[PDB]
């Protein structure tokens, strides 16, 4: 089992180097960081908002 | 209203899911021939 | 309001959450049986006939 | 109000935001020139009771029984507008033009659907005093037109303007001097136009905008449905908003 | 008065249905 | 004036809906690969 | 040994004395929903707006119906093709009032008979059998969905669905016929050949086999008691039954083959079901049956008519009549 | 209308599109032809 | 000239439509008969191009 | 190709078009997923429209 | 004995139900065998070069204007709403009125800028932007008095 976890850490070293690229990269690609353009992606927009729930 | 609401969402979430394990439950074995 | 474009019709979180709730509840049981299943065994068949 | 125009339709459209009135911000007061016109007078009933014996607790006195609309959200007058007439000491309201009806049902208790056209049509307001206040106090009466026209033919094919004149599935009641005579209230259609009292009480003026808004009470009768069954008087209360120019 | 009479033979077309598919007469070989 | 577009339409008609029945029947006289 | 394989042990058990199977994990609920529903609605539901102009049409044995008459009544046309389900209504009387039933019960039915469809894939699968008995059960299941779903969608409206009830049927035929000349379409004339022939094959091959049944009994007994459940033999001749019909027509013209005759007998209604309920779908968005309307025409051009033209007669008799406070305009395009 | 350089071809395509229904009776005649077998 | 080259097309297509098939389909003739029926698909490719060209420098 | 073809290639018929329906180049696609799967996940029925 | 048609070769093929006489029953030609209009020739009433058609483009380009510049009224309000649909209520005939003049090709390339800046109003009406419309409003209006101080 601790050769599973010397794979389980090659294998979380070779991803979160393409994710921190992506990181990196997209920081300077949009400005802001990652909760902050994942977040404006993942909320509606403001002019597609629907008004919402006025029946009495 | 929006109690039943919940009601319906669970008892319909439910009897899907069902559905939906229970084929995947490996579901082609269970035939006469074998298994 | 029955006409706005709610996904799955969720506008109160109460019904996103029995959805998750119901869905994984029946995935533990189904995690009973296919859980501890090994990934790496195939078939050359149409059909599997693996385990229980 | 500024906010629902800040808003597109398909934002709206299903949420129910188009039955309501806009609400007034502020205590001001307007005073209407002689050309004044109310424009946008939205009309919203909140409250509904229909007049009925009721046995409460050893006693049949008369009661205004709250009633639920089934009817879902259709129920909301507005685009209604007409001059603003100025008299000597008080100010007027006749209303002219938009969409001064609208058919409501409500449910009494033991299930009886009362039918009613809840209207403003030729409303003549009398008000107190000369400017628009958050105390001012409009009334007057309006004419009630009758729930169905006289094109509306029943299930037997009978109406007022169209339609047979005869009950004429039973043909053999045709028949002796007397004829149809006691099915006479059932054949005979008639156009009734009953009179409503609405009270309109300003409380909210806003002067840059031009908008008094506040609540009203009405009572009116239902339908009669061409003359064949007795009305029920119909009180109802809410919300009203205008916009003075 | 009547809807009591059209009740009772619809209700009791469905109690008919009941017996015939849970008190059958089984199918037996032999 | 001889109306060229019926008797268009009728004989490319002809000639197409005959090509495919030339195909097999060729190929009976041929004894291919039917 | 687990839990969930001991559920699905029993689920998909062939020894209970239904077969529920996955298929009815949504058959039972959607279907047991609906028939509580229509039984409550039939006795005792109050009057429904149906064409959206409040004028309610009592549809129940509480309000004045009888078995014939009495229907559950389609939704407002005020609603349209919009969902109506009980929480979005504001009150039960309001949903009452504008054909909720209706909707609760006609998605449940639909639901459920599709799994019923299913289900009885699924026994099939656990019996051994071959597969497509629910493949013929496609059938009556396409024209269920036709009336109750597909011509709603086309029409814009569950108000033009099916009622559910006797009268409400005879009013759905004949607005269909004034709307849509079913009877001049070909797809509903493939129907009628599908159960007119289909009950001609059912008349004549159940006349042949009980005509050509074997001496197992004396003239006490049942025919019936002849036959034994569960044994290998031929229960009657179909060489004599092949002889009689070949003699009947010609001999060219019957069936030898059982297998190829059985066949037969479950193509032609599933086929001719299938056309028609591809008629209703398609005359959903209004492709109408055939219009032969003034079409025979003499020298001077004056029309002569037709039978197709007294046909136009009796729809235009059904169309100015339907509906008769509903319409404003002088085209009916819904 | 085609244009003009090819107006004369104007009756072939009339019958273009009825190509892919000769196709599936192609496969009955080739059926026939080899008798079914 | 258009007009001229589509109709070789539509012949030399009305002759390939009867003869490839035949071809393919009798259980020899394809390998013995391709340069031939080459020749006469090179010469199917080349008017579709002349007729491109023909048609892209007339308009 | 469809995106080529609307975006760079010519643009497409929008007959939402400001000063009548036209071929318009489409600059500004909806991105945000809400919205492209709010179509995907919503009612079947009216007003929704799946 | 009955008149015949087959069906325009052998018989009389000018009577009132022939329907396979192409353009045999008329004596002037028509359009397309498949059509029951003559081309777009002369003798035809039509005269696209007339007058009362040129006026009726011009009068739509000049109360395009006015339209274009009650945009900003709308933006000190916030009736996106009204800007959508003032930029399709009356300006719908406005494509159809500019592409009909822009006859050279420069009229051309400057009639897609004020089809482009038209655009660039209706997607920031859409999307609220208060400044991006009238950043645009002033841009169609500047290329489209550049469109018609042409011709
Ligand atoms: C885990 C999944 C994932 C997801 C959902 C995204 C999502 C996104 N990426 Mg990112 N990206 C990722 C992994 C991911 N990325 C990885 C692993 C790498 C390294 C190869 C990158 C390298 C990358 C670059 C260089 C850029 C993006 C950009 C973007 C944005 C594109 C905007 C759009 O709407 O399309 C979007 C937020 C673009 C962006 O941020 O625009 C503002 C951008 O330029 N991504
Ligand atoms: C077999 C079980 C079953 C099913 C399928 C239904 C179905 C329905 N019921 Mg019924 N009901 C049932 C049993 C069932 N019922 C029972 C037992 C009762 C008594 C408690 C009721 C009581 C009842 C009432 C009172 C009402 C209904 C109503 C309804 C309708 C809408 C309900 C809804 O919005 O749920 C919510 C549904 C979901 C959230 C959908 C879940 C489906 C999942 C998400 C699958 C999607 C997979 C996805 C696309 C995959 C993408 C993956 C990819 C992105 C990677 C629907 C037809 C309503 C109705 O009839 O309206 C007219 C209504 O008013 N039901
Ligand atoms: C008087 C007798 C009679 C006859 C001969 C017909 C015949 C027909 N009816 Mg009609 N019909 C009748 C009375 C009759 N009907 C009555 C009393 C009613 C109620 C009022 C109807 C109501 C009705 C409706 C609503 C429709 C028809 C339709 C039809 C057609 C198809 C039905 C079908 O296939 O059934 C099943 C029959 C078979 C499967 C057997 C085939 C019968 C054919 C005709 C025999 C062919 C023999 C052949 C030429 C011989 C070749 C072999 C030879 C060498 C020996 C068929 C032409 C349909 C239609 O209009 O189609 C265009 C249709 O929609 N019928
Ligand atoms: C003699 C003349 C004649 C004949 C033979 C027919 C025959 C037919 N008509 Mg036509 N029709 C006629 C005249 C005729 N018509 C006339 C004169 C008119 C104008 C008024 C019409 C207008 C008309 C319309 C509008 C429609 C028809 C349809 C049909 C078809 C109905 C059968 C069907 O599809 O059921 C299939 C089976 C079902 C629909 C039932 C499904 C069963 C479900 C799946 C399960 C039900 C279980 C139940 C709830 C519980 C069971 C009990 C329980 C205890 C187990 C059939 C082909 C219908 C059609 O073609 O639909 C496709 C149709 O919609 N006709
Ligand atoms: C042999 C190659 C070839 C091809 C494919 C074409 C094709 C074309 N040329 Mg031509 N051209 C050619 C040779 C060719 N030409 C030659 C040799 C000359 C002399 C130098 C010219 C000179 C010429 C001029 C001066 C003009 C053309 C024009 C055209 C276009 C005519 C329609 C149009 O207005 O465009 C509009 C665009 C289209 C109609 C798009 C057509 C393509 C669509 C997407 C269909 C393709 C679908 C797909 C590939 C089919 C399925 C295939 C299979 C895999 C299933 C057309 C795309 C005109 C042009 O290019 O306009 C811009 C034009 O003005 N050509
Ligand atoms: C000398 C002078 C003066 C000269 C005058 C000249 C002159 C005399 C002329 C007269 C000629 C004249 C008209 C005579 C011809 C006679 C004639 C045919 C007249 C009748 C007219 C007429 C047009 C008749 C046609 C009607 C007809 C025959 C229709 C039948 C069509 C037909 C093929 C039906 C088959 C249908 C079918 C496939 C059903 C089978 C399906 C089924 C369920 C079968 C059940 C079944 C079958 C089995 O098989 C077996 C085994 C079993 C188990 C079983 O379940
Ligand atoms: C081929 C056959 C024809 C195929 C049918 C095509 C399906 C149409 C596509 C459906 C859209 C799917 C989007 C998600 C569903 C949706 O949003 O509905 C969600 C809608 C929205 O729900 C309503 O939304 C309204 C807001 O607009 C209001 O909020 C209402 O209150 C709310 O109820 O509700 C329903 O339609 C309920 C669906 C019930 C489904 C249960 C049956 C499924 C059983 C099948 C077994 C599962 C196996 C399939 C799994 C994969
Ligand atoms: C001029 C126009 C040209 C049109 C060209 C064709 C257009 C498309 C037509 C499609 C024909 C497809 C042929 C399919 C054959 C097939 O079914 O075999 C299946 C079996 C095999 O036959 C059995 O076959 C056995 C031998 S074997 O199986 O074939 O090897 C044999 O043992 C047995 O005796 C024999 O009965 O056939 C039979 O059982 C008899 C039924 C035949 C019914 C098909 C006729 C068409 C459908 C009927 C009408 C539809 C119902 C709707 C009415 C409302
Ligand atoms: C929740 C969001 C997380 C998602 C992150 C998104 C990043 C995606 C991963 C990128 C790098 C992965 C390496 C991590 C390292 C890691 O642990 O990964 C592990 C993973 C699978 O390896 P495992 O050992 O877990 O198991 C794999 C199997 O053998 C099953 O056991 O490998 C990949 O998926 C790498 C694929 C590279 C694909 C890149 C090539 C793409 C180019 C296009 C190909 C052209 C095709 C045309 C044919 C010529
Ligand atoms: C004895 C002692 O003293 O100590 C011991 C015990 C102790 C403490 C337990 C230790 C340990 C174990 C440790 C420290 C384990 C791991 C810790 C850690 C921190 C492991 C991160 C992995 C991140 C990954 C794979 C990111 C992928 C990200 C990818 C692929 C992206 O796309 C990035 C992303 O932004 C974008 C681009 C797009 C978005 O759509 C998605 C997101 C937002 C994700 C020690 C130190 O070892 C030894
Ligand atoms: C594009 C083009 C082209 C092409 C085309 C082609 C040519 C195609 C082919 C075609 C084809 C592909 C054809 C086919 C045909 C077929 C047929 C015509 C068939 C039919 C038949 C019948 C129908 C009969 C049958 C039968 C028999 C045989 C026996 C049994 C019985 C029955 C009756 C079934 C061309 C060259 C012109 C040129 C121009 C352009
Ligand atoms: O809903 Mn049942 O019927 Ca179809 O058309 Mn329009 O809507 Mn109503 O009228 Mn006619």
């Amino acid at each position: 089992a601790y050769e599973e976890k010397r794979l389980q850490e090659l294998k979380h070293c070779r991803l979160a180097m393409i994710g921190v690229f992506g990181l990196w990269a997209q920081a300077q690609a949009s400005g802001v960081g990652v909760t902050e353009q994942i977040g404006a992606a993942l909320t509606t927009p403001d002019y597609y908002a629907k008004a919402g729930y006025f029946l009495p | 209203m929006l109690t039943l609401k919940i009601l319906v969402y669970t008892t319909v979430i439910f009897f899907v899911s069902l559905f939906i394990f229970g084929f995947l439950s490996s579901d082609p074995s269970r035939n006469p021939n074998r298994k | 309001t029955e006409g706005t474009n709610e996904w799955f019709g969720v506008d109160d979180l109460r019904l996103l959450a029995v959805l998750f709730l119901g869905h994984w509840a029946i995935l533990s049981l189904w995690l009973g049986s296919y859980g501890d299943s090994n990934e790496d065994e195939d078939f050359f068949g149409e059909i599997d006939y693996s385990a229980r | 109000k500024s906010q629902i125009n800040e808003l597109s339709y398909l934002q709206v459209k299903g949420t129910g935001l188009a039955n309501r009135c806009a609400e007034v911000v502020g205590e001001d007061s307007i005073k209407p020139k002689p050309g004044a016109k109310l424009v946008d007078m939205c009309i919203e009933p909140k409250a509904w009771a229909v007049e009925e014996e009721v046995g409460k607790a050893g006693k049949t006195e008369k009661k205004f029984v709250n009633s639920k609309v089934m009817t879902r959200q259709t129920y909301t007058l507005d685009a209604i507008e007409g001059p603003i007439t100025v008299d000597g000491g008080k100010i007027t309201f006749n209303e002219k033009e938009g969409i001064d009806y609208a058919a409501t049902t409500v449910q009494l208790p033991g299930g009886e659907r009362v039918p009613f056209l809840f209207t403003v049509k030729d409303l003549v307001a009398k008000g107190n005093g000369d400017t628009f206040k958050p105390g001012f106090q409009m009334g007057g009466d309006f004419n009630t037109p009758s729930y169905r026209t006289g094109l509306f033919l029943d299930p037997k094919g009978r109406g007022g303007t169209t339609g047979y004149d005869m009950a004429v599935a039973l043909p053999a009641l045709q028949l002796g001097e007397e004829g149809d005579a006691e099915l006479f209230g059932e054949n005979n259609k008639v156009f009734d136009i009953t009179q409503g009292r609405i009270e309109m009480e300003v409380n909210k003026v806003n002067a840059e905008d031009s908008e008094i808004g506040g609540v009203f009470v009405a009572t009116q009768l239902s339908d009669t449905d061409m003359g064949s069954k007795t009305p029920k008087k119909v009180l109802t209360k809410g919300i009203f908003y205008a916009k003075v120019d | 008065m009547e809807a009591l009479v059209y009740t009772f033979l619809l209700i009791g077309t469905l109690m008919v249905i009941f017996f015939a598919v849970f008190f059958r007469e089984t199918p037996r070989i032999l | 004036m001889i109306n060229w577009q019926v008797i268009g339409q009728l004989m490319s008609t002809a000639v197409i809906m005959l090509a495919g029945p030339a195909v097999i029947v060729l190929l009976a006289l041929k004894k291919g690969n039917l | 040994v687990s839990l969930w394989e001991r559920f699905c042990a029993w689920i998909t058990s062939t020894e209970n004395r239904l077969y529920i199977g996955w298929f009815g994990c949504l058959m039972f609920p959607t279907l047991l929903t609906a028939t509580s529903c229509f039984i409550i609605a039939f006795i005792a539901a109050p009057p429904v707006d149906i064409d959206g102009i409040r004028e309610p049409v009592a549809g129940s044995l509480l309000y004045g119906n009888n078995i014939i008459s009495g229907a559950v009544v389609p939704s407002s046309n005020a609603i349209g093709m919009h969902f109506y389900p009980i929480w979005e209504a504001a009150s039960i009387d309001e949903w009452l009032y504008n054909g909720g039933p209706y909707q609760l019960i006609v998605l449940h039915f639909l639901l459920g008979v599709s799994a019923y469809m299913g289900r009885e894939w699924e026994l099939s699968y656990r019996l051994g059998m071959r597969p497509w008995i629910f493949v013929a059960f496609s059938a009556p299941v396409a024209a269920a969905s036709a009336v109750f779903l597909v011509y709603p969608i086309g029409q814009g409206s569950f108000s033009d669905g099916m009622p559910l009830g006797i009268s409400g049927t005879f009013n759905f035929m004949l607005v269909f016929q004034a709307e849509h000349n079913i009877l001049m379409h070909p797809f509903h004339m493939a129907g009628v050949a599908g159960v007119f022939g289909g009950s001609l094959f059912s008349a004549m091959h159940g006349s042949l086999v009980t005509s050509s049944l074997i001496r197992e009994t004396t003239e006490n007994e049942s025919t019936n008691y002849g036959y034994k459940f569960g044994q290998e033999e031929e229960t009657y001749n179909i060489v004599a039954a092949h002889g009689y019909f070949g003699r009947l027509i010609f001999q060219y013209a019957s069936f030898n083959n059982s297998r190829a005759l059985h066949f037969f007998l479950a193509l032609w209604p599933v086929v001719g079901i299938w056309i028609t309920s591809m008629g209703i779908s398609t005359m959903a968005f209004n492709l109408n049956g055939f219009n032969f309307n003034q079409s025979v025409v003499d020298s001077q051009g004056r029309v002569i008519n037709t039978w197709a033209d007294i046909l136009n007669r009796a729809n235009l008799g059904i169309e100015v009549m339907h509906e008769r406070n509903a319409h404003n305009f002088p085209l009916d395009l819904a | 209308r085609l244009p003009e350089a090819y107006v004369v071809f104007s009756p072939i395509v009339d019958v273009l599109p009825i190509i892919p229904v000769f196709f599936l009776l192609l496969a009955f005649v080739w059926q026939a032809a080899i008798g079914f077998r | 000239m258009i007009t001229l080259l589509v109709a070789l097309l539509v012949l030399i297509s009305l002759g390939l439509v009867v003869t490839v098939p035949v071809a393919l389909a009798t259980p020899g003739e394809w390998e013995i008969a391709k340069g031939k029926f080459n020749r006469f698909f090179q010469i199917w490719v080349f008017l579709v191009i002349v007729i491109a060209a023909a048609d892209g420098i007339s308009s | 190709l469809l995106v080529i073809k609307a975006m760079y290639l010519g643009g497409v018929y929008d007959t939402w078009a400001p000063g009548g329906g036209d071929v318009r180049y489409i600059t500004t696609p909806t991105l945000n997923p809400i919205v492209i799967f709010g179509y995907v996940f919503r009612s079947p029925f009216g007003g929704d429209g799946w | 004995s009955p008149r015949f048609s087959v069906f325009g070769l052998v018989g009389d093929g000018t009577s009132y139900s022939e329907g396979a006489a192409y353009g045999t029953d008329q004596a002037d030609k028509l359009y397309s065998p498949y059509s029951v209009y003559s081309p777009e020739g002369e003798k035809s009433l039509y005269k696209p070069d007339n007058a009362e058609y040129l006026a009726r483009k011009k009068a739509v380009l000049a109360e395009t204007k006015n339209r274009l510049q009650k945009i900003p009224a709308y933006v000190d309000k916030k009736e996106w709403f009204n800007v959508k649909d003032e930029l399709t209520r009356y300006m719908y005939e406005t494509r159809g009125a500019v592409r009909s003049l822009s006859s050279s090709v420069t009229q051309k390339e400057k009639a897609e800028v004020f089809f482009r800046a038209l655009e660039d109003t209706y997607g920031a009406a859409t999307l609220k932007k208060g400044d991006a419309v009238k950043a645009s409003n002033d841009k169609a209006i500047a290329a489209l008095d550049a469109f018609t101080a042409t011709l």
